[PDB]
């Protein structure tokens, strides 16, 4: 995984 | 400096994903043949320096600075352990409170979510591009190939685009010139004159997130009529082989709209010239 979500 | 400059996408059909997927969950495949219409795409991802002309002319505020908080990548001071929802980290502040910009005004805007990034582009008489015209941007004019260049990482010895070289998350070597990001004018444009479009920064697109693709050709299409998430694509100065191998045009990710983060900006795209 990349970029977590708020 | 011109970094609000746009170049002229031509019109054409080109192949949008891939029959040979690197990663399948992402819905890279199947393979389908999409009509885009000519448009206009922004050479450079959104810098800091545009951003600030932006804010300093509608005194816009940023979901990041209004929640208080954005993710940051432990290794330059969540979904890993090495990603920390850091108090105060916001695009002026990328690493927090004690981080500036001010020594890197021409490197790609952070911390921006997809509300911030339609807010900007829209100010700019732009809009997001959709992941279609994302992707057919990206693949400058080529055919199937991974890389907005061709398939080899590093074609000549020489490299194309602002990713990781060692071993993530322990050790960046920088080989590539740059261990954060680079100035949105950094390495060689692409066929179609597009900076950065693999690598540096990820980048939003206006399309909501489904892995499920039919293989029927589409014109202008616009992704689903819903959804939770929103597409971004391209990969970041993170990206490597060995752990996000996105850096490809057919790679693809997704993030909430209200997501912020510091390997995360955009770039706007427009019908006609503003
Ligand atoms: C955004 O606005 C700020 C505040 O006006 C600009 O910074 C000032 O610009 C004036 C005019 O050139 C300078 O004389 C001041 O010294 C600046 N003050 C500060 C707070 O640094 C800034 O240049 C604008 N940024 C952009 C990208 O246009
Ligand atoms: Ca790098
Ligand atoms: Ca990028
Ligand atoms: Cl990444």
């Amino acid at each position: 995984l990349c970029t977590p979500s708020r | 400096l011109a970094h609000s400059k746009m170049v002229p996408i031509p019109a054409g059909v080109f192949t949008m994903g891939t029959d040979d997927p690197q990663i399948k969950q992402d819905g890279e495949a199947p393979a389908r043949r999409v009509t885009i219409d000519a448009f206009y795409m922004d050479a450079y991802e959104v810098s800091n320096t545009e951003f600030e002309k932006f804010v300093n002319s509608t005194g816009y505020l940023t979901e990041a600075e209004k929640f208080g908080d954005s993710f940051v990548f432990e290794g330059m001071l969540a979904a890993a352990p090495w990603w920390l929802p850091v108090k105060g980290a916001n695009w002026r502040h990328p690493e927090g409170p004690d981080s500036t910009i001010l020594h890197r005004p021409d490197h790609p805007v952070l911390h921006v979510s997809w509300n911030d990034a339609v807010a900007y582009c829209t100010w700019a008489g732009k809009r997001l591009p959709t992941e279609a015209e994302w992707e057919y941007s990206c693949r400058g004019g080529l055919h199937n190939r991974l890389f907005p260049w061709g398939n080899k990482l590093q074609p000549k010895g020489q490299h194309y685009a602002n990713i990781w070289q060692g071993e993530f998350p322990v050790t960046n070597t920088g080989e590539d010139g740059f261990q954060g990001t680079a100035p949105v004018d950094a390495f060689p444009p692409n066929g179609y004159g597009l900076y950065n479009i693999v690598g540096n920064a990820w980048e939003w697109t206006s399309d909501w997130w489904t892995v499920h693709h039919s293989v029927e050709e589409t014109l202008n299409p616009k992704g689903p009529p819903s959804g939770k998430d929103r597409v971004k694509k391209g990969g970041s100065y993170m990206s490597h082989r060995s752990y996000c191998y996105r850096y490809r045009c057919a790679a693809r990710s997704q993030n909430t709209p209200d997501s912020s983060a510091s390997n995360l900006g955009f770039r706007c795209a427009a019908d006609r010239l503003p």
